[PDB]
């Protein structure tokens, strides 16, 4: 798995340009993988009930 | 008790076990280092360079 | 608990003589049973432990066999040093349980 | 290796006895011992085993009676045996016990509780 970080400019969505991908850590098991998803925070204010 | 036969002694036993599949060796023991000895036609190796 | 039956308890046999006994346990031991001869006023000697290592020093004469609930001593030739009672002792750690004896004789008219 | 066991002899019910067993030839404190009665007219009754390490193992009917211990500046096994019952009378030997098992027996020593 690899990673990046742009400081672009805000905007809309995915914008022109380009930036390459560099490795965070080699993980040595890569066992296959059907169905990929994301895990999401809910986003709260610490204050809210 | 302290005062046992050297057969039924204490004796501190450690199976150091190595183990190899289809994985990268996360675990290797390359603690043997040349010093840098510098300006000369000689024969480097920089971790298998 | 654990019995062990020894057969026969009352056996003629002759020196060049086989002398197949039979030592059956009630239940399955698995291979903790072990074969000892004894004379009368003296110590069990162990012959065979395991029911198939021959113990070292016993004559290779005696053949144990047998595991789980069965087991069988068949001495090839009688001999007058195997002229003796024979046991079977069910292995364990603590007290465990010992054969009723199969004294061997030398057979006369 | 040698085991020479003296103490035999005739008790009276309830009382103690202390057998003895010298062993000759190794060193008590490198290997099991163990103690096993043969009562007159049946097999034998391993009835406890000291290991080298000092551990005793009692047989549950021994265990809070009987004392198995070693003296290993004598090099000789000893057992004090306490509260005696009148089933407590056999042929007792000392013996050596082992990974394969009891190789060396000990000449015996008589025991009549009456």
């Amino acid at each position: 798995i690899y990673s990046k970080h742009t400081p672009i400019n805000l905007g809309r969505d995915l914008p022109q340009g380009f930036s390459a991908l560099e490795p965070l850590v080699d993980l040595p098991i890569g066992i296959n993988i059907t169905r990929f998803q994301t895990l999401l925070a809910l986003h709260r204010s610490y204050l809210t009930p | 008790r302290p005062t046992y036969g050297v057969g039924h002694q204490p004796y501190r036993v450690v199976v150091l076990s190595f183990e190899l599949l289809h994985a990268p060796a996360t675990v290797c023991g390359p603690k043997k280092s040349t010093n840098l000895v510098k300006n000369k036609c000689v024969n480097f190796n920089f971790n298998g360079l | 608990d654990i019995q062990m039956t020894q057969t026969p308890p009352s056996l003629s046999a002759s020196v060049g003589d086989r002398v197949s006994i039979s030592c059956r346990a009630s239940q399955s031991t698995g291979s903790w049973l072990a074969w000892y001869q004894q004379k009368p006023g003296k110590a069990p000697k162990l012959l065979i432990y395991k029911t198939s290592s021959l113990e070292s020093g016993v004559p290779s004469r005696f053949s144990g066999s047998g595991s789980g609930t069965e087991f069988t001593l068949t001495i090839s030739s009688l001999q007058p040093d195997d002229v003796a009672t024979y046991y079977c002792q069910h292995y364990d750690t603590y007290s465990s349980t010992f054969g009723q004896g199969t004294k061997v004789e030398i057979k006369r008219t | 290796v040698q085991l020479v066991e003296s103490g035999g002899g005739l008790i009276q019910p309830g009382g103690s006895l202390r057998l003895s067993c010298a062993a000759s030839g190794i060193i008590v404190s490198r290997n099991y011992m163990s103690w096993v009665r043969q009562a007159p007219g049946k097999g034998l009754e391993w009835v406890s085993i000291l290991y080298a390490g000092g551990s005793s193992f009692y047989a549950e009917p021994v265990q809070g009676r009987f004392t198995v211990s070693r003296d290993n500046s004598k090099n000789t096994l000893f057992l004090e045996m306490n509260s005696l019952r009148v089933e407590d009378t056999a042929v007792y030997y000392c013996a050596r016990d082992l990974q394969w098992g009891i190789d060396i027996w000990g000449q015996g020593a008589m025991v009549t509780v009456s």
